[PDB]
RNA sequence: GCGGCCCCCUGGACGAAGACUGACGCUCAGGUGCGAAAGCGUGGGGAGCAAACAGGAUUAGAUACCCUGGUAGUCCACGCCGUAAACGAUGUCGACUUGGAGGUUGUGCCCUUGAGGCGUGGCUUCCGGAGCUAACGCGUUAAGUCGACCGCCUGGGGAGUA
């Protein structure tokens, strides 16, 4: 995270001072709300966590949409003891193997590898994680 | 990668029809990469793991 | 394998005016001490230090005199190959005497004005130029 | 004598607030540029100066020159009493310069370094000396001194420093 | 007292769509008689045209040489492209005795009796150019001197 | 005269060896300028640049990478001297005489421009031209009152505009520049070990060069 | 030159700390050894491929390219041959001389707070500085700056032939 000032704002681009050796440029797609316009002005200290990082403070604009269970698409990466680490578009997701792991018929390896579309229902913006529903095996295991 | 008798860990390294896959794939300095292969093949010996997905 | 380290020495000294060198460190000898005299005494180099004490290592603060490097061409005239030893009337000049040439002489590591002046002829060791 | 500098211990504590261990120590052989001579003024400057005024001198273009009476000129924006000035010998030239034998070239050349003089040398005033010709130096001159953006005026040179066969000549310079 | 020469004019080629066009190729030293040498390459169209922007190339571009009193000082070898080049003072042995395009450098220079002997390439373009190289780095008792203390 | 406040060196990519008396040299990766030798090589080069500045002499300022401009035209303007925001042309020193006539093409222009025919004759034609005078106006900007080839040359980055310190070298002219880690100390007569792409790094740093050149006895 | 996996016999290299010998080193004419492929000898083997060969085409012709077959050979054991654009067209050994990005294989230190940070070796790839070079390029693995020893060159052809 960096505490920066905002000195020259040309359209479509916002200049912020930090103190390293190049003052840092942001996109005003950061700065900008649900009405389409900006809400920011020169001599305002704003902050600025570094496009493979304006989605850090991108994902508040998702929250409309996880309010009436909207489906998006992720991929496993991570697995430990039971819990399952997905990259929903950047968000870790836990999926715990209590239907993932039980009572193998055959060889249970389509999971490792597997690239699907998962739905969400309750979303934790205090832990910074979204935890994946249950229900919704009927639908990411055979779609 | 050193052991060749767990294969699901060579089942991770190793493609849907028997093929191992390159490390420009799935990372895995070339060391390891070495080990792998050579455990994946003394596992096809015994028949743990295919030689091909049309035996 | 090391069979010449005179002109090994002769080799760190123009490799290090070439590079613009600070100073040259090496292994020592008293070879090696009497000639970095001779330089330091006609004004090639600006100091010398042997240090060390079971290994001695010879080190030549460099002269450069303005961005130029003072010690113009060092060569090493009687290599092990083929060694070179000249009379007191066959004793060379360098550069028609602006330039010393290091000559070993019977009474010491002397120059050619001074073993010339002495009386005496030696083995011709190095050309500086 | 080591120049007025914050303390050593401040550069000590602007070590402490570089983050990190934060120092470098490599060590290398440094080099420094002899510092340039006061009186300055190379020979290539000066070559440069001459060939940047001759550069001016053009056998193509012709400046409209008063036909009538002595040969005079007066660059525009410069006061018309000047020409009157130098005819009157008001000026006394510090610079002479003697073009007679000279080729064109040459003489271009040697114009070119005379202005660029009076300009290094403040020198408001010069006599150039081009002889007396037809279709010659005598000519073709005048016309190259209107050309130069330095000269502010010339008149022919009164009889004292060579007549007809010479030209004062006034040089803009920087006071 | 600018004192200059020509050494060597060539016709080169250039072959265009249409047949060949030819140029031609000038090469001159000029040099004031006491030290001060500069050559000058230049090439145009026609001859005087070439040796004008020869000339005009090499009163710029000129060099100092530490003479001594009428001659060189120690024997000094310069070399550039194929072109080894040898000069000995020769303290008053007289008389200019070196190669062509070498006689002329050495002679605009204001040296008047040292020995030479260009090896190697006589390219006169080459030839100079490594007797420059050479009275460049030729170096007098007062710089020798100043160079190592006394 | 003020403690270099807020740079301390930058350039972890494409360091030049040359610049290694000049670093301290340790944090991430990026390399750290030793702001103990820029401060006497910097009063060295206020001193220098006094000296000619004093003499009655023309500095040229050399500003042509972002924001350099217009921090150049403050800081060069400010003084009465001459700079270069925009690209620098290749060759207005070296060839300054064929530059001279593009000087003089901008002065009639502007000189028709604001007083004379420019409503005569066409409107494309004069909307041509005039936009000759944004063209010529930006690249021979603050040297167009110049009328000589200048007695110093202070470059705010030494790779990036390399041309005109090749051009300088050429001619006998003092380069003064801030260096950064990626350049070299070419011919550049009074270095300065700084950095060359902080706004507020140039603004103090010209701030105390424009202070400096007229800077007056009284 | 060596490419599945496993066992047996075996050579070298590199790294870490310490101990030991104490110049035992470097190069090398003659000499000796190893030396792709094709080839040769004796005895096996022979699936594929394939000089030769045969047929079909193509073509003016086609003793070729293309097609269909196809023997020696390629494979094994032992012996011979002794050569290649056997090539980094760059002899071996040692020393010194600015840098950058990698690869590969060791090792030490630090919160290992992870797929890190800092060093220190061995081998190797690409680009480049000075320097060198006819140029092209080489460029700490030199074609730079030196030393030791060896091999070889001296216009093209005839001729690496008699």
């Amino acid at each position: 995270i960096v505490r920066g000032v905002v000195v020259a704002i040309d359209k479509d681009v916002v200049l912020v001072d930090a103190g390293l050796k190049s003052e840092s440029a942001i996109p005003a797609e950061q700065f900008k709300n649900a009405q389409g316009e900006l809400e920011i002005q020169v001599g305002d200290e704003v902050d600025v966590a570094l496009e493979k990082a304006k989605r850090h403070e991108a994902w508040i604009t998702l929250e409309k949409a996880y309010e009436d269970a909207e489906t998006v698409t992720g991929v496993i990466n991570g697995k430990v003891k039971g819990g399952f680490t997905v990259e929903l578009n950047g968000i870790r997701a836990f999926l715990p193997g209590s239907l993932v792991d039980v009572r193998p018929v055959r060889d249970t390896l389509h999971l490792e590898g597997k690239e699907l579309e998962f739905k969400v229902i309750k979303l934790d913006q205090k832990r910074n994680n979204v935890v994946v529903s249950r229900r919704a095996v009927i639908e990411s295991e055979n779609s | 990668e050193i052991d060749y008798k767990d294969i699901a860990t060579l089942k991770n390294y190793i493609t849907e029809s028997g093929k191992i896959v390159p490390s420009r794939i799935t990372g895995t300095r070339a060391k390891y990469q070495r080990q792998l292969a050579r455990a994946i093949k003394r596992a096809r010996y015994l028949s743990l793991l295919p030689y091909t997905d049309r035996h | 394998s090391m069979q010449d380290p005179i002109a090994d020495m002769l080799t760190r000294i123009r490799n290090g005016q070439a590079a613009n060198k600070a100073a040259v460190t090496m292994p020592s000898s008293k070879l090696k001490v009497a000639i970095a005299n001779v330089l330091k005494e006609e004004g090639f180099i600006e100091d010398f230090k042997v240090e060390g004490d079971t290994k001695p290592e010879l080190e030549l603060t460099l002269k450069y005199f303005q961005g130029k490097a003072v010690v113009e061409s060092i060569q090493r005239v009687s290599r092990p190959g083929l060694r070179i030893y000249k009379r007191k009337d066959e004793l060379p000049k360098v550069m028609a005497g602006l330039g010393i040439a290091v000559v070993s002489t019977s009474k010491g590591v002397m120059t050619d004005r001074a073993a010339r002046q002495a009386g005496l002829g030696g083995e011709i060791i190095c050309y500086v130029a | 004598k080591k120049k007025t500098t914050l303390s050593e211990e401040d550069q000590a504590l602007f070590r402490q607030l570089m983050a990190g261990t934060r120092k470098i120590k490599q060590d290398t052989i440094v080099h420094r540029p002899q510092r340039k001579k006061i009186s300055e003024v190379p020979v290539k400057r000066l070559i440069q100066e001459q060939a940047d005024a001759s550069h001016y001198f053009s056998d193509e273009f012709q400046p409209l020159l008063n036909t009538e009476g002595p040969v005079k000129y007066v660059r525009p924006d410069v006061s018309h009493f000047e020409a009157k000035k130098l005819r009157r010998g008001d000026y006394s030239p510090e610079l002479f310069l003697a073009l007679a034998g000279l080729t064109q070239l040459q003489a271009k050349q040697e114009l070119g370094a005379l202005i660029a003089a009076c300009r290094r040398e403040h020198v408001f005033c010069a006599c150039v000396m081009h002889g007396h010709g037809k279709h010659i130096l005598k000519q073709q001159t005048p016309l190259w001194l209107a050309q130069h953006p330095h000269v502010m005026a010339f008149h022919q040179a009164p009889k004292e420093y060579g007549g007809d066969a010479a030209l004062l000549v006034l040089i803009e310079v920087e006071e | 007292e600018l004192q200059e020469k020509l050494i060597a004019v060539n016709r080169v080629s250039k072959t265009v769509k249409g047949g060949r066009i030819f140029s031609f190729t000038a090469l001159t030293v000029v040099g004031d008689g006491n030290g001060r040498v500069g050559f000058g390459y230049g090439k145009a169209r026609e001859v005087p045209a070439a040796i004008q922007k020869a000339m005009e190339k090499a009163r710029r571009n000129m060099i100092n040489v530490a003479l001594n009193n009428g001659t060189l000082q120690h024997p000094v070898k310069g070399v550039h492209t194929g072109s080894r080049v040898f000069m000995q003072p020769a303290s008053e042995g007289t008389g200019i005795i070196a190669g062509g395009a070498m006689r002329a450098v050495l002679e605009v220079a204001g040296v008047h009796n040292v020995l030479a002997k260009a090896y190697g390439s006589t390219n006169p373009i080459n030839v100079v150019r490594a007797t420059i190289d050479g009275l460049e780095n030729m170096n007098s008792p007062e710089m020798v001197a100043a160079k190592r203390g006394k | 005269m003020l403690k270099a406040g807020v740079h301390f060196g930058h350039q972890t990519r494409y360091w030049n060896p040359k610049m290694k008396p000049f670093i301290f040299g340790a944090r991430n990766k990026v390399h750290i300028i030793n702001l103990e030798k820029t401060v006497p090589m910097f009063n060295e080069a206020l001193a220098e640049l006094n000296k000619i500045a004093s003499r009655k002499g023309k500095i040229l300022f050399v500003g042509t990478k972002r924001a350099a401009s217009e921090a150049v035209k403050d800081a060069a303007l400010s003084c009465d001297q001459f700079f270069v925001n925009h690209r620098w042309l290749g060759g207005m020193l070296t060839n300054w005489k064929t530059v001279r006539q593009s000087i003089k093409r901008l002065k009639d222009l502007e000189t028709q421009s604001q007083d004379g025919t420019f409503d005569k004759l066409t409107k494309k034609e004069a909307l041509m031209r005039t936009r000759e005078l944004e063209k010529l106006e930006n690249s021979l900007g603050g040297i167009k009152d110049m009328g000589g080839l200048p007695d110093a040359l202070f470059v705010i980055d030494a790779d990036h505009e390399h041309i005109a310190i090749k051009e300088a070298n050429n001619l006998g002219i003092p380069v003064f520049a801030i260096v950064d880690t990626n350049s070299d100390p070419d011919g550049v007569d009074f270095v300065i070990p700084g950095n060359d792409d902080a706004i507020r790094a140039v603004t103090l740093y010209l701030g105390a060069v424009a202070a400096t050149v007229r800077e007056g006895r009284s």
